[PDB]
C-alpha cells in the first residue's frame, strides 16, 4: 500500500484541529470585514515582547498522549501504517481503509 | 514513597541529592545524604519511577514506572506500576517478633560487600 | 548446541520472601559480621563515648546562622501564613529527632574483634 | 444615573442592569431554512419551531469579536426600545473583553461606545477582573486568588492579588465549549449518523449526558463491556420537533439491547463520549492538542509566581464558565491539583452556583462601589484625553 | 493477565535510542514506536524481516517460532490479552526463594 509522508500527516491534523473551530458545516441557506489570521498579522505580533496572545499559549504537556481508537474511541494499541492513525481491532482497522486510509471520503 | 519528579546530584563531589516525590495526596522535596546516590544510580531511577526509600537504610527500590507514562512508547519490556495512593512520608509503629536464631543465622555469614570475594561468595 | 530451558511460572511466587519495609524491623541493629573490616576497637570505646552528639548539640547546630566563610589563605509579611511554619517548624523538628536517632543506632554496636586485634594477628 | 453590566461572550451576553436581575442571551444572529428572508437576531431564537439545520452568525471568531456588523446589530437590538430601553446619554456601560485583546479591536470598541451610541462613561474590563472582585468581596481575609474561566471559544487561567491582574502568569487553553461541542459532532457523524448541520441538538445532548470521570480507564473498560454491565452506556432520543419537542435519555429500566425500537423513534447510542468529550478539557492531546490540560496549567501558573504566594493561590482556585458545569468537574480539578501541589500547601478549589453568571455579579458589585466613578472614562474626557486615557485606564 | 503480540515482522529499523517495528497478520497490520528496552530486547534476539515472533509485553521475552513464505502466519489480533493459569507446588517456590538464581536447584539438585 502507498505511505503518506510527514507533512500530508501534519496537514491532515491541522484541518482537523481547525474544523473544530468552525461556526457552522453548512452554507448560508439565504446563499446571497477581516478574520483572525489577519488580525494577527495586523498586530505585528513578536515573541518576547512583553506578555500579549502568542505568550499566553499552553506549554506542551507533560504526560505523554494517550493514544485513541479513531473508530470507536476506545484505547488502540495499534497505529496504522499508511496513514498514522490510531486503531484498536481488525474491523476498526477494514472500517478506517474503508472510509478515511489513503483518500478522505 | 511516590514517583520521582526531579533527580538532581548537587556538586559541592556531591554535597547531597534533591529528590522530588509525587503522590495522590501532594508533592514532597526530600534532601537524600550522598551515599544514597550510588544506590539510585544502582536501581537506575529517573524521572518518572516509582520507587521506595527506606529513611533508617537509605535502601532504594525502583518499583516499576509510573502508569501515566505507559502511553509514551507502542512497545516497552517496562512494567508499569500504579502512582502510590498515600502521603509520601510514611511512618508506621510496627511489632515484630524474631528468634535468637534468625539473629544467628542473620550474622552467620556477611551480606553485600562490593569486594571480589564477597561476590563470589 | 541445544535452546535453554524456558521456566515459567507465576509473578506472584517470586515475591514470596518480599516483605514491605513497614512491615518488617531494621535488621541491621544485630548486624555483627559485617562491622568487621569496618569498625575498629577504637572508634567504638574511645570516640564513639566521647564524641556522641547530644539533641541540645544538635538543635543549637542546626538554628545557628551558617558559619561565616572560610578566610582565604594568607603568606605568612503579608503573605505570611502561620500554619505553614507551624507545619515546617515541626517537620524540621521531626528530621532532627529523625537523625539523632539514626546516629545513635548505627554506631551503637561495638565490633566482636575489630580492625586492630585483626591486624595484629594477622601474619603475612 | 443607571449602569449597565454587559459581558460580550462569544456564546452568551451576560446583559442586565445593576438595580435588576441578570439575563442570559445568545450573542449572535441566526438563520433557518424555514423562513426565506427572516434574520433572528439576539434571543428571538425562542420564536424558531425546528432549530434543526439552523445557521449561526457569530461575531467571534476564535474568541476574539471579528465580525462588526451582526455584533452591532445584537447591540442595537438589546439597547433597543424593545429590550431594555437604555438611555445611552445617561448611562454607565461596563463592558467585558477578551484577554490581550488586539489594539484595533479595542480602538474601535472605544470609538463605536463613544461616537455611535454616545454612552456617558465605559468600564471596559475583563470577566476574570470581575470574578476576582467578587470572589474578594465573598472572602475579605484572602489577598490573591486565581481564577479558572472555562468559557466556549477558550480557557484562560488569570492570578489575580487584592487590586491587581498579574498579566505575566495569564495561561490560555485553546480549548473551550465551541470545540467541545464540534468534537462531539464529528464523533456522532463519523460513528452512527450525520448530525454535522445540528449544532443545536448536540449541544444540547453534551449539556445533558456529558461529565467528567473520575477514572478514566474504568469507565472505559465499563464502557467496553456488553449487557448489563454497561453501566455507561445510555439511549439518547433526539428531537423530532414534531411529536418530541426537547431531547431526552430513555429511562435505563427502558432500555433494550439489541438496539431495535419498535417505535421509530431517531434513538442515538452513546457509551465512551460522555466522558471522552470532557477528557479534551484535562487532556488537550487527547484529539491532537500539544497543550497543558486544566490542572497541570493551573499548578504551572502558580508556580511561575513567586514562592512566597504560591500558598495563597493554591488555596482559592476558582472555577467560572460554562464547562465548569460538567459533573465531576470541580472533584477532577482538586484531585489533579492536590497530586501536583506540594504536600505542605493546602488546596481548595471552589465552584459557585451560577459559574455563568459570575463576571455579571461582579460588575453589578463594582458598579456599587464609591470608586466606581474613578474608573470610568467620560466622554467629555474622552472628546479630548479618550484615545490614550481608555488604554491608560483598562488594564487589558 | 499478560499481553502477548504474536505476528510476522515486516520491517525494524533502529538509529542512533530510538526505532519502529512493523508487524502483520493475516488479517492486521501495524506498526510499533519501540522503547530502549525492547529495542535491546530485540537486538539481542536477531529478528529479521520475515520471521515469525511472539514478543512478552512487559518482559521483552522473544521468542522466535519460525520462518514465513517454516510456520503461517497468524491469522487474528496482533495483540491478545492471555489468562495463563501456572500451578507451582511448594518446593518450587522454596527452591526459587531459597536464594538468587535458586531456581536452578530445581533441575540440578542440589537444594
Ligand atoms: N450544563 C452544561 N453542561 C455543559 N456545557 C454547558 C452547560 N451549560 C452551558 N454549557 C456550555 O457553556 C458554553 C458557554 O459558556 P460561557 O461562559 O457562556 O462562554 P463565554 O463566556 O461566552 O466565553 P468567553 O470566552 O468568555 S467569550 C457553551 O459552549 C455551552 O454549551
Ligand atoms: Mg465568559
Ligand atoms: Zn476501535
Ligand atoms: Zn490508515
Amino acid at each position: 500500500r502507498r505511505v503518506l509522508d510527514r507533512a500530508a500527516r501534519q496537514r491532515r491534523i491541522n484541518r482537523q484541529l481547525e474544523a473544530l473551530e468552525n461556526d457552522n458545516f453548512q452554507d448560508d441557506p439565504h446563499a446571497g470585514r477581516k478574520n483572525f489570521q489577519a488580525l494577527l498579522e495586523e498586530q505585528n505580533l513578536s515573541v518576547a515582547e512583553g506578555p500579549n496572545y502568542l505568550t499566553a499559549c499552553a506549554g506542551p504537556p507533560s504526560r505523554p498522549q494517550r493514544p485513541f481508537c479513531a473508530v470507536c474511541g476506545f484505547p488502540s494499541p495499534y497505529t496504522c501504517v499508511s496513514c498514522g492513525a490510531r486503531y484498536c481491532t481488525v474491523r476498526c482497522l477494514g472500517t478506517h481503509q474503508e472510509t478515511r486510509c489513503l483518500k478522505w471520503t | 514513597e511516590g514517583e520521582v519528579t526531579e533527580l538532581t546530584p548537587c556538586e559541592t563531589t556531591i554535597s547531597h541529592v534533591i529528590i522530588g516525590l509525587k503522590t495522590a495526596k501532594g508533592t514532597k522535596q526530600l534532601k537524600l545524604d550522598p551515599s544514597i546516590f550510588e544506590s539510585l544510580q544502582k536501581e537506575r531511577v529517573e524521572a518518572g519511577d516509582v520507587i521506595y526509600i527506606e529513611a533508617n537504610s537509605g535502601a532504594v527500590k525502583r518499583q516499576g514506572r509510573c502508569d501515566t507514562y505507559a502511553t509514551e512508547f507502542d512497545l516497552e519490556a517496562e512494567e508499569y506500576v500504579p502512582l502510590p495512593k498515600g502521603d509520601v512520608h510514611k511512618k508506621k509503629e510496627i511489632i515484630q517478633d524474631v528468634t535468637l536464631h534468625d539473629l544467628d543465622v542473620a550474622n552467620a555469614r556477611p551480606q553485600g560487600g562490593q569486594d571480589i570475594l564477597s561476590m563470589m561468595g | 548446541i541445544t535452546p535453554g530451558i524456558c521456566f515459567s511460572t507465576a509473578s506472584l511466587v517470586l515475591r514470596a520472601t518480599d516483605v514491605h519495609p513497614l512491615q518488617r524491623i531494621d535488621m541491621g541493629r544485630f548486624d555483627l559480621i559485617g562491622l568487621e573490616g569496618r569498625v575498629s576497637r577504637y572508634e567504638a570505646d574511645t570516640f564513639l563515648p566521647r564524641h556522641r552528639l547530644s539533641r541540645r548539640v544538635l538543635l543549637e547546630v542546626a538554628t545557628a546562622p551558617d558559619p561565616p566563610p572560610r578566610p582565604k589563605p594568607v603568606k605568612m509579611s503579608p503573605f505570611y501564613l502561620d500554619s505553614l511554619e507551624e507545619k515546617r517548624k515541626r517537620q524540621r523538628s521531626e528530621r532532627l529527632e529523625r537523625i539523632f536517632q539514626l546516629s545513635e543506632a548505627h554506631g551503637a554496636l561495638a565490633p566482636v574483634y575489630g580492625t586492630e586485634v585483626l591486624d595484629f594477628c594477622t601474619l603475612p | 444615573m443607571t449602569t449597565l453590566v454587559l459581558d460580550n461572550g462569544a456564546y452568551n451576553a451576560k446583559i442586565g442592569y445593576s438595580h435588576e436581575n441578570v439575563s442570559v442571551i445568545p450573542n449572535c444572529q441566526f438563520r433557518s431554512k424555514t423562513a426565506r428572508l427572516k434574520t433572528f437576531t439576539a434571543n428571538q431564537i425562542d420564536e424558531i419551531k425546528d432549530p434543526s439545520g439552523l445557521f449561526y452568525i457569530l461575531p467571534f471568531q476564535k474568541g476574539y469579536l471579528v465580525n462588526w456588523d451582526v455584533q452591532r446589530q445584537v447591540w442595537d437590538y438589546l439597547f433597543g426600545k424593545e429590550m431594555y430601553q437604555v438611555d445611552f446619554l445617561d448611562t454607565n456601560i461596563i463592558i467585558t473583553e477578551p484577554y490581550f485583546n488586539f489594539t484595533s479591536i479595542q480602538e474601535s470598541m472605544n470609538e463605536i461606545l463613544f461616537e455611535e451610541y454616545q454612552f456617558q462613561a465605559v468600564l471596559r474590563v475583563n470577566a476574570g477582573a470581575l470574578s476576582a472582585h467578587r470572589y474578594f468581596r465573598d472572602n475579605p481575609s484572602e489577598l490573591c486568588c486565581i481564577i479558572v474561566d472555562s468559557g466556549y471559544s477558550f480557557t484562560h487561567i488569570v492570578p489575580y492579588c487584592r487590586s491587581k491582574k498579574k498579566k505575566e502568569a495569564i495561561i490560555r487553553i485553546n480549548v473551550g465549549g465551541k470545540l467541545l461541542t464540534n468534537h462531539l459532532k464529528e464523533i456522532i457523524s463519523y460513528r452512527q449518523l450525520h448530525v454535522m448541520d445540528e449544532t443545536h441538538v448536540i449541544n444540547q445532548v453534551k449539556e445533558d449526558v456529558c461529565y467528567v470521570s473520575q477514572d478514566f480507564y474504568r469507565d472505559m473498560d465499563i464502557a467496553k463491556l456488553k449487557g448489563e454491565e454497561n453501566t455507561v452506556m445510555i439511549d439518547y432520543v433526539l428531537p423530532d420537533f414534531s411529536t418530541i419537542k426537547k431531547g431526552f435519555c430513555k429511562p435505563r429500566e427502558e432500555m433494550v439491547l439489541s438496539g431495535k425500537y419498535k417505535s421509530g423513534e431517531q434513538i442515538l447510542r452513546l457509551a465512551n463520549e460522555r466522558f471522552a468529550v470532557p477528557e479534551i478539557l484535562f487532556n488537550p492531546s487527547d484529539i491532537g492538542i500539544q497543550e497543558m490540560g486544566i490542572p497541570e496549567a493551573i499548578v504551572y501558573s502558580i508556580q511561575n509566581l513567586p514562592e512566597e504566594m504560591q500558598p495563597h493561590f493554591f488555596k482559592n482556585i476558582v472555577l467560572t464558565g460554562g464547562n465548569s458545569l460538567f459533573p465531576g468537574f470541580r472533584d477532577r480539578v482538586y484531585s489533579e491539583v492536590r497530586c501536583l501541589t506540594p504536600t505542605d500547601y493546602d488546596v481548595s478549589v471552589v465552584l459557585p452556583e451560577n459559574p455563568i453568571t459570575y463576571a455579571w455579579e461582579g460588575g453589578k458589585l463594582i458598579s456599587e462601589n464609591d470608586d466606581f466613578e474613578d474608573m470610568v472614562v467620560t466622554r467629555e474626557d474622552y472628546e479630548e484625553n479618550g484615545h490614550s486615557v481608555c488604554e491608560e485606564k483598562f488594564d487589558i | 493477565e499478560t499481553e502477548i503480540i504474536e505476528g510476522e515482522v515486516v520491517e525494524i529499523q533502529i538509529d542512533r535510542k530510538v526505532g519502529k517495528l512493523t508487524l502483520k497478520t493475516t488479517e492486521m497490520e501495524t506498526i510499533y514506536d519501540l522503547g530502549t528496552k525492547m529495542i535491546e530486547s530485540l537486538t539481542k534476539d536477531k529478528v529479521q524481516a520475515g520471521d515469525v515472533i511472539t514478543i512478552d509485553k512487559a518482559t521483552g521475552k522473544i521468542s522466535k517460532l519460525g520462518r514465513s513464505f517454516f510456520v503461517q502466519c497468524p491469522d487474528g489480533e496482533l495483540q491478545k490479552r492471555k489468562e495463563v493459569v501456572h500451578t507451582v507446588s511448594l518446593h518450587e517456590i522454596d527452591v526459587i526463594n531459597s536464594r538468587t538464581q535458586g531456581f536452578l536447584a530445581l533441575f540440578s539438585g542440589d537444594t
